[PDB]
């Protein structure tokens, strides 16, 4: 889930990616 | 076409003051103004009334060419985007995804004429580039003849000669009774029936075989085992014209309304194109053509030809990896693999799919696209270029339904950014190069009606075969029709077949190759004899009209447009240019 | 993602006319720092690019990319960012890859990229790195497409531009099919208020959220209701907890623009049917269902901000009052007794916002100006009218008027007393000319927008939304739009996979809680870990009836589609289904525009140019090559001096269209005279 | 004559109009100069009489008066001599 | 092209500009000398066949 | 609630069996509410007659031809099912032609019983040569629309019950559109181009009120329902 | 540009010309001489009471009369009606 | 022979493109093109050689 | 032929929907006359909704009300899904006061004589203790659909908020056909129309209100006569 509020959103992902989605503003 | 109020009413703002004034809706101008500014609702049928029957101009920027302005007789229409008709995107080259055309007005007596009579929409069918008609038929309404227009074996309601115990039960007294049957569901609108037609002209060889001599047809009746929509659609085409009985390619409609063209006057071409735009709409809404996932089938054999080159690929891979052929000979080798790998599949693909495929229905039919958009969607992608422009030797090998991976998208996306850019500048470099042809050539105007020159230049014109036949030269109408004679033609000490100074454009073509005489010596702008500016009999028919020019005409700046507008559409290569830099 | 994008022309930058077309072009070194995807259509293709998903910068200012070493075919979870030289030092496999959760690539010849960007089955010892993740080459806007990896890379690039320019409507709801990408891109953008410490909500409103923190303290999130963004859209952010419940740390707490839920949603799930219907939908055009304009499913809100000020003048100082010179009392209705109107009156074009007067001075009289002001015992009333007139085209409320004033203290410009600024906003509805777009650059204009009852409805009576067209399918590459339109469907219907007889063939490789789902569950496909095509088609197969026992959808997916119009069913039954399309920002009355006559230039006598003035369009240098081609000249000679230059002309053609008589002689136009003027200044004889 | 009826602007037709003279262009300032007479006429109808005549065929109920040129042409009604 | 080096040597051999080519007249207003603009058709007087005068 | 535009009817006379309706203006979009409607009610709703079945001597089991005469029986077939005969008996009659010697047959060498009554006697049928003579029994029938052949419910051996389609409608062919006359002051309003061909047993206004009869007989099924429920009302005329 | 011509405000003028000089031609001789005299339409320069009465052959105080006979006969609505639109 | 020469080389590449072009629009650009005359004598007639 | 005058028999299945089967018609007219009649009962069976609303905190529509969760546009938004049917042609106005905390229903409208709110089960707004919504309603007559009738062209106030209004009271109309179309020509369709209704009139007051205008319009064409 990784967002404590989200809406849950089932996937079709098949595969597991360790690494979560940065801060896309850090640049 | 379509006008937006809110924007006719501040075109046509003095006009509308005038007419508001005139009918005393406002003392003086000046209330006719606050009238038309607070926009009391007596001015929208005062604005109706003075709309009527005077043209306005259309231009969609770019103006690539000289259809890319036309002059049409607005009508008021709600909302705030200009209805356009279907049939002059093509003409304008505008789509619907957020074009804007601007529209302007001419004011003068001079102007309203000119734009009424020249630059009318329905004055302006065919190209001036090569004849063949703008205004036809396309993406939607050519499916819908196509469909329309086709021939099924073995479906609903055939004529079937069913001789035993009945009659055929397949004939039809009329195409009324024969519609009844279509609407009833009895009939469906592409077996093969034997109608009896009162109303249309039969073809040649009916026509010969029956009559001959006095084949008018408003009377007289005759059988013809065509289906129903055949006649549904001979019905649009006008009355002297004879039966089709064919299958509406794009090719077949283009070949119809270029010969409707060359004889029926302007008018009757004009409303026999609107009345196939009207049926091939509403027969392109019942065919069916949809797209789905269960629409798109990968060819069962994929697998087989995948491994097969594979096994063809994995060879050169190992005798240029234990050294071999070197990199070159071996990216050579790999290439021409999957060459032939991708015209394989692309065949397993054809002969795959039936014929009533949606897909391969458009792509038949001449509506849009070509077989390689289907290989590509399913099938295979095939070789990607790589930024230098070399091909990637692994290459892509899945198909877009099947979806891509990673990797292989990556690798797309060289090919489809490099294209993109590579149109960007092509565009621009057309724009340069028809400026710059337009400013050489802008002195050649046709001045004199003939020059009476003697000279000219020779046409291959059919070139001849090891049997003695007189094969027909595949570039003949961009070369040879539509010149006017130099010389005779004469043949073997003979008659003259046809005399100097004549059009040359189909029927006298085929007088000439029957009597078989290949080169005729053409009367040209390259030999006339004016000096400012061109004669007409050398100039020939301009394409544009069908007829010979005339004596004032501007053929440079027409000549230079239709040099520099398809250029947008000039691949670059597959050292010697073979592009636009060509 | 106009933060986060790379551009390359500025300051040492290259320009335009310095650009060269190898740098237009992607190489794979952008694998991972950069989306080969998206980037601007028009000239500046290849130069504007974006950051990847996963994308990071070192400390001199190059880019890193995290990747996963794999230490002798155990994929570890060191995840080592790299920049592009240490990625050429080693190999990189792909992340769909069989990996049995132990390291141990199930296939010894490995998917792989090399260094100068070759692709080699190298054995599964020498891999070194692992991707992170698919969809790690791609852009954010990118990312939010769903099915990308069965898309032409042109129809992607305009999907990921268009996902860009739709505009928040005014009521938000979330896709049906997504990615994986929404929710976090929406909480990273900043434009959803997001509770920073865990608790108790104490107080909702509209206007704030009072959340109480566990220990003690209370903290108000102070909303953004109505704010005017920089293009001129709504900025609303209505609460979505309620009154008592609970917040952690990072729970959204207010969905922004176009959001729900706190996912990002930029335009509605519709109903849609792939036929091409009667011509209206011809070539990209779109026709629409009557109830997207009834029910208000199409509707953004647009907020406009109008301006005067009052500064000083060499006559004394511009006066903001309600007492306007030669004006009646029927539009001084509006204003109230100190100019500005009231907040909450509806205004027209050409109305009065700001009643603004400035002094004249003292001007000779015309004697028939003269003896009309003697006869209505005017007087010369000396102010000169200009006030704010809310131009043309432009309507709706007026939702506030912030007003500066000098004598209030306030920061002004020298010389200017009272600053005034008023924001109307309207409305805007769909309509015909409003460009519509899905997720997979299928644009379009709204060709039609059709009665709710001559629209194509299926067996249930359901009418569909919107009619697509059929042939932009095929020959554009992007049948992404019709795969997402079958899981739509299946995804808005529901579906039950029966694993009764054991799980079916093409569900064991589908994840569980999946083989079941609710009517209008939300489902995610994300970017190259997608739906698998095989999966869906056995899951449109196995759907559930609507309301009655009644399949509408067959296995194929397509329904037998009865006409609206006539009443007949089409004869071959039609792909429906509930795609997702947005609302662009290329509406129809920001682009109409027309005038008669306008302003004028200053050093020649043209007509301006655009919108913001009135203007006329440019009748350049390829509409004259057009008009000489017909041969039209007279058509040449009017658009040529006596509607831009004639300047006698101009007045003498009015005068002549009004009058009612014939349009008279052209003569020479300013521009030409100024050409003569600029030669004979540079010492050119040119008699 | 298997025309259909024309309508609107495409009436008289121009392809019956073109018979009449030698090339489009003549037809277009042959139509305007008529159009600039019958206007001249209208107005110099309220003053006194003068050497302006027409419209000859019938006008209709409030038409331009190009049409009335054009249909004027299209009539048989006018001469007219080149440059 | 080159508004500068076509000027002046057309300025030092005093050359004069004849005003009959094509993007002569669109710049100076005239009429252009092609289609309606040439003196073939520029000229036209249109008259109304006096039979048709007696009928008014 | 009121019209608030009353739609007008009026006709085109084209020719004596073909007329153009038009109906305007219409409410937004009533055009093809109500013209397909009138459309499906001018074809399948009418009573009318045709032939049904045709006995014809010589023609025993070779169905191509019949000895003595030109043209051959399926040219005969669509012949005389394009023959325009109006009947009040609602039981299928029976009719006869017969002729001897070479020459032309009409369609008034058929000779009729009571009630039954041709409208085209002038109608070539077919060409008797070299002595040749013609004897059709034809079984004349009314009904409504357009049936099929019905297939052969009697036995094989009443040879002559070889059937043809019959085309009872009296209109023949009725094509339609609508229109958008004045879009602006009244907001889109629709013009319905009626365009009726009839074959000339009744006129074509007459085919018109006939089925605007049965339409509203049809329509008044759901008018009593609620009688007093509140609908739109046209109002005076 | 602020200072070139409005374009309408010319035909404008020109109307309110033409309909002043009919609404003036509904007066007498001496009536519209005394009114264009008095406010300049024929030159410009409206000369005074003095110089129309001595155009005129009478006193200044008869032109004042007369001036004062017509800005009353002007004022009317019946005059009125086709001039209080043009401000 | 060169502009029988030049209006082959331009529509072989129209052709290639599968796009027609009538010949009588190019050959008014070369009939445009080959207009003038170099000089080679003077004679004695102002022409700068 | 066969004459067997067709008939419309009833059948009722939920509170608001019903299905109406009509039978037995000539072959090939089922799907026309069910289309006929389900365009004319989706788009022109008169009702009526709230036209124009007017809330006493606010002066316009974009705006806030103090204290209670939602916005001006939403409560506009969740009032266009009422459904109410009036009795007279003349703009009735009803009420609508709440104060204190708690979600606003759409039962707590007091409606006059004539009107009546057909659910009381609507989300109007919530709120709380420092909100007080108070809303007046002005429910009109009419038929179609209208937009949204200008503050400009009427002569109301600042504080008149005018809505969009869908008088409506049909919801999703369909229908199948059972065409027979036997060997022995004794064909006919049979038409199973199926209307559903949105809880304010009964389904047989909208079909015997698109049977009164069937009628109305279809006697013009058998009055050329
Ligand atoms: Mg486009
Ligand atoms: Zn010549």
């Amino acid at each position: 889930n990784s967002v404590p509020g989200a809406p849950n959103r089932v996937s079709f992902a098949k595969l597991r990616e360790p690494l979560e989605v940065p801060g896309l503003l850090d640049v | 076409c379509g006008l937006p109020k809110l924007m006719a009413l501040e075109l046509f703002k003095p006009f509308v003051m005038k007419r508001l004034v005139d009918l005393n809706h406002a003392q003086n101008i000046k209330s006719a103004k606050r009238m038309v500014e607070r926009q009391r609702p007596q001015v929208w049928d005062v604005l109706e009334e003075v709309i009527a029957e005077h043209p306005v101009l259309l231009n969609r920027a770019p103006t690539l060419h000289r259809l890319g302005i036309q002059a049409f007789e607005p009508m008021l229409v709600e909302g705030k985007a200009i209805q356009l008709h279907p049939l002059v995107c093509e003409a304008f080259n505008a789509d619907f995804d957020g074009d804007q055309m601007a529209v302007h007005l001419p004011l003068s007596a001079e102007a309203q004429a000119e734009a009424r009579i020249l630059m009318l929409s329905s004055n302006n069918i065919l190209s001036p580039a090569s004849g063949r008609p703008l205004a036809m038929p396309r993406l939607d309404m050519v499916t819908g003849l196509y469909y329309l227009t086709t021939e099924v074996p073995g479906d609903t309601g055939e004529y079937q000669p069913a001789s035993g115990d009945h009659p055929e039960t397949g004939v039809y007294s009329s195409p009324a009774e024969a519609i009844m049957a279509a609407d009833r569901g009895v009939l469906s609108v592409r077996a093969k029936i034997k109608v009896r037609l009162t109303q249309l002209r039969p073809p040649v060889e009916i026509e010969a075989e029956l009559f001959g001599h006095s084949g008018w047809q408003p009377g007289d009746a005759w059988m013809a085992e065509t289906t129903l929509g055949r006649v549904m659609f001979n019905e649009l085409l006008p009355l002297g014209y004879p039966f089709v009985n064919k299958q509406m390619h794009k090719k077949v409609q283009a070949a119809i309304i270029n010969d409707l063209a060359e004889r029926y006057p302007m008018i009757v071409v004009a409303q026999t194109v609107d009345k196939l735009k009207d049926a091939g709409f509403y027969w392109a809404t019942r065919s069916g053509v949809t797209v789905s996932m269960a629409d798109v089938l990968v060819p069962p054999r994929k697998k087989e030809i995948l491994d097969h080159y594979e096994e063809r690929a994995d060879k050169v891979e190992k005798q240029f990896q234990r050294g071999a052929l070197n990199h070159d000979e071996r990216n050579e080798a790999l290439v021409e693999i999957w060459k032939e790998a991708t015209d394989e599949v692309g065949q397993a693909l054809r002969e795959h799919y039936p014929d009533d495929n949606p897909i391969i229905t458009i792509v038949d039919s001449g509506a849009t696209g070509n077989f390689t958009q289907t290989r590509t969607l399913a099938g295979m992608k095939g070789l990607v270029t790589n930024p230098k422009g070399e091909f990637i030797p692994r290459p892509v090998k899945s198909s877009f339904r099947e979806g891509l991976t990673v990797l292989e998208y990556f690798i797309n996306t060289h090919g489809a950014r490099k294209g993109l850019a590579d149109t960007a500048l092509r565009t621009a470099d057309s724009g340069y190069l028809t400026r710059r042809l337009v400013d050489v050539s802008q002195d050649v105007i046709v001045r004199e009606h003939d020059c009476q020159t003697e000279r000219g230049i020779v046409v291959e014109l059919a070139e001849r075969a090891p049997d003695g036949t007189l094969i027909r030269d595949p570039y003949i109408e961009t070369s040879a029709y539509a010149r006017t004679l130099g010389t005779d033609a004469v043949d073997e000490a003979g008659n003259v077949i046809v005399e100097r100074g004549q059009d040359l454009g189909d029927p006298e073509i085929d007088a000439l190759l029957a009597a078989g005489i290949t080169q005729v010596k053409v009367r040209s702008v390259l030999t006339c004899a004016t000096s400012t500016g061109v004669c007409a009999t050398c100039y020939g028919r301009s394409m544009a009209t069908g007829k010979l020019v005339d004596i004032g005409e501007a053929v440079g700046i027409v000549a230079a447009q239709s040099i520099g507008e398809p250029g947008t559409q000039l691949t670059m290569r597959t050292d010697i240019t073979g592009g636009l830099p060509r | 993602t106009h933060k986060r994008r790379l551009l390359a022309l500025g300051p040492g930058g290259l320009s335009r006319e310095r650009a060269g077309l190898e740098v237009r072009d992607v190489h794979p070194s952008h694998y991972g720092r950069m989306c080969p995807i998206e980037t601007p259509e028009g000239p500046n293709i290849g130069l504007i690019g974006s950051l990847s998903v996963y994308a990071r910068v070192n400390p001199f200012g190059f880019i890193e990319t995290p990747y996963r070493k794999v230490v002798d075919g155990v994929v570890s979870d060191e995840i080592v960012y790299l920049t592009a030289d240490e990625e050429d030092r080693h190999v990189v496999a792909q992340a769909n890859s069989p990996i049995d959760a132990d390291g141990r690539f199930v296939e010894p010849r490995v998917l792989v990229r090399r260094k100068a960007g070759e692709v080699e089955y190298v054995p599964s010892s020498e891999v070194d790195y692992m991707d992170v993740s698919p969809r790690q080459m791609v852009s954010v806007a990118t990312a939010m497409i769903p099915f990308l990896e069965h898309d032409d890379a042109n129809r992607a690039l305009m999907g990921a531009n268009m996902q860009r320019q739709a505009v928040p409507l005014v009521r938000s709801e979330a896709p049906l099919v997504g990615t994986g990408m929404e929710l976090r891109a929406a909480i990273d953008a900043g434009d959803v208020v997001v509770a920073e410490e865990s608790g108790v909500i104490e107080e909702v409103s509209a206007d704030y959220i009072t959340v109480m923190h566990d220990n003690g303290t209370r903290r108000t999130y102070r909303m953004r209701k109505f704010a005017r963004s920089n293009h001129g859209t709504c900025a609303n952010q209505c609460p979505i907890v309620d009154a008592g419940d609970r917040v952690e740390a990072g729970q959204v707490i207010a969905d922004g623009p176009c959001t729900d839920d706190g996912e990002m949603a930029l335009g509605k799930n519709l109903l849609v049917a792939i036929m091409p219907w009667e011509g209206h939908n011809y070539e990209d055009a779109i026709i629409l269902s009557n109830r997207l304009v009834e029910e208000d499913v199409l509707t953004s809100i647009h907020i406009e901000e109008h301006e005067i000020d009052a500064r000083d003048t060499k006559l004394g100082a511009e006066e903001i009052t309600r007492d306007i010179p030669n004006i009646s009392d029927e539009v001084l209705a509006d204003l109230d007794e100190r100019g500005i109107v009231r907040i909450g009156a509806e205004v027209r074009d050409g109305d009065i916002l700001v009643g603004k007067v400035t002094p004249k001075g003292e001007t000779e009289l015309t004697p028939e100006e003269r003896l009309l002001r003697a006869i209505f015992g005017e007087k010369a009333r000396e102010v000169r009218d200009t006030s704010l007139k809310v131009p043309h085209g432009e309507s709706g409320k007026v939702i506030g008027i912030r007003v500066f004033s000098r004598e209030d203290e306030d920061e002004l410009p020298a010389g200017v007393n009272e600053l005034v600024r008023v924001y109307v906003a309207q409305k805007r509805k769909i309509s015909d000319g409003d460009k519509l777009a899905g997720r997979h650059g299928n644009k379009g204009v709204i060709g039609k927008i059709l009665p709710v009852e001559d629209m194509p409805f299926l067996a249930d009576g359901t009418p569909v939304d919107i009619i697509l067209n059929t042939h932009g399918v095929p020959r554009r590459m992007n049948i992404g739009q019709i795969l997402e339109t079958h899981l739509g469907w299946c995804a808005h219907s529901g579906w039950k996979v029966d694993a009764a007889k054991g799980v079916p063939d093409w569900a064991a490789r589908l994840p569980d809680e999946l083989l079941e789902a609710q009517p209008n569950a939300i489902v995610s496909t994300p970017v190259f870990d997608g739906a698998q095509e095989a999966e869906l088609q056995g899951l449109l197969s196995c759907t559930l009836p609507n309301r009655d026992g009644d399949v509408l959808v067959d296995a194929d997916g397509k329904a037998m589609l009865f006409d609206g119009r006539s009443g007949e069913p089409f004869p071959y039954p039609v792909t429906v289904g509930y795609m997702y399309i947005m609302k662009l920002h290329h509406l129809v009355d920001d682009k109409i525009h027309a005038r008669s006559t306008g302003p004028y230039s200053m050093i020649t006598q043209q007509p301006l140019g655009g919108k913001a003035q009135f203007g006329g369009q440019r009748f350049g240098e390829m509409e004259c090559w057009a008009m000489q081609a017909y041969g039209a000249a007279y058509t040449l000679q009017e658009l040529l001096t006596i509607k831009s230059d004639d300047t006698v002309g101009r007045v003498k053609v009015y005068e002549a269209i009004v009058k009612g008589e014939n349009i008279p002689e052209p003569g020479i136009p300013e521009s030409f005279k100024v050409l003569l003027k600029e030669l004979q200044s540079l010492c050119l004889n040119v008699e | 004559g298997g025309y259909d009826t024309p309508l609107g602007i495409t009436n008289p037709p121009i392809d019956e109009l073109l018979d009449r003279v030698s090339s489009k262009y003549a037809l277009v300032i042959y139509a305007a100069k008529r159009a600039r007479q019958i206007n001249d006429y209208y107005n110099q109808l309220g003053e006194g009489i003068l050497e302006y005549v027409g419209p000859l065929v019938e006008p209709g109920l409030q038409e331009k008066p190009l049409s009335i040129a054009l249909r004027e042409i299209h009539a048989d009604l006018l001469e007219h001599t080149e440059g | 092209q080159e508004t500068t080096r076509v000027l002046t040597d057309a300025a030092i051999n005093c050359r004069s500009d004849k005003l009959n080519g094509l993007k002569e007249n669109v710049i100076i207003g005239k009429l252009i000398p092609a289609g309606t603009g040439i003196n073939r058709y520029r000229n036209i007087a249109v008259q109304p066949t006096e039979e048709a005068r007696a009928a008014a | 609630m009121l019209i608030s535009q009353r739609p007008t009817l009026s006709e085109d006379v084209l020719t004596d069996n073909r007329s153009q309706f038009v109906i305007e203006p219409l409410e937004p979009g009533f055009g093809y509410t109500l013209g397909n409607s009138l459309r499906r009610t001018l074809l399948s709703s009418i009573p009318g007659a045709a032939v049904t079945s045709i006995r014809i001597d010589g023609v025993l089991h070779e169905f191509t031809t019949v000895p003595g005469v030109k043209e051959d029986v399926t040219e005969i077939i669509l012949n005389l099912k394009s023959l325009v005969v109006s009947s009040e008996e609602d039981e299928p009659v029976t009719m006869y032609l017969r002729k001897q010697g070479p020459g032309e047959v009409t369609a008034g060498d058929i000779v009729p019983p009571a009630g039954v009554t041709v409208h085209n006697p002038g109608m070539h049928i077919a060409t008797l040569n070299d002595k040749g003579k013609l004897e059709v029994e034809l079984v004349v029938e009314r009904g409504r629309g357009y049936v099929p052949a019905v297939q052969n419910r009697a036995s094989g051996a009443e040879i002559g019950r070889i059937p043809v389609d019959s085309i009872y409608s009296p209109v023949l062919k009725v094509t339609y559109k609508v229109d958008a006359t004045r879009v602006e002051q009244r907001t889109d309003f629709d013009k319905l181009i009626l365009d009726v061909e009839t074959k000339n047993s009744i006129s074509p206004r007459d085919a018109l009120a006939s089925a605007g009869k049965t339409l509203v007989e049809l329509f008044g099924l759901a008018r009593e329902l609620n009688v007093e429920a509140e609908g739109i009302e046209i109002g005076p005329s | 540009d602020s200072e070139a011509v409005v374009a309408v405000d010319a035909v404008s003028f020109t109307l309110l010309q033409d309909q002043l000089q009919s609404v003036l031609d509904t007066l007498s001789e001496r009536e519209a001489g005394v009114v264009r005299l008095r406010f300049g339409l024929t030159d410009g320069q409206p000369r005074t009471l003095d110089e129309i009465g001595q155009v005129y052959g009478v006193t200044r105080e008869r032109i004042r009369q007369i001036e004062s006979k017509t800005m009353s006969k002007l004022r009317h609505p019946s005059r009125s009606q086709v001039l209080r639109d043009y401000l | 022979e060169v502009q029988i020469h030049l209006v082959r080389e331009v529509q072989e590449v129209y052709r290639a493109q599968g796009v027609s072009i009538h010949d009588k629009h190019i050959e008014v650009i070369v009939r445009q093109m080959l207009r003038r005359v170099t000089i080679i004598d003077s004679g004695s007639t102002e022409f700068l050689p």
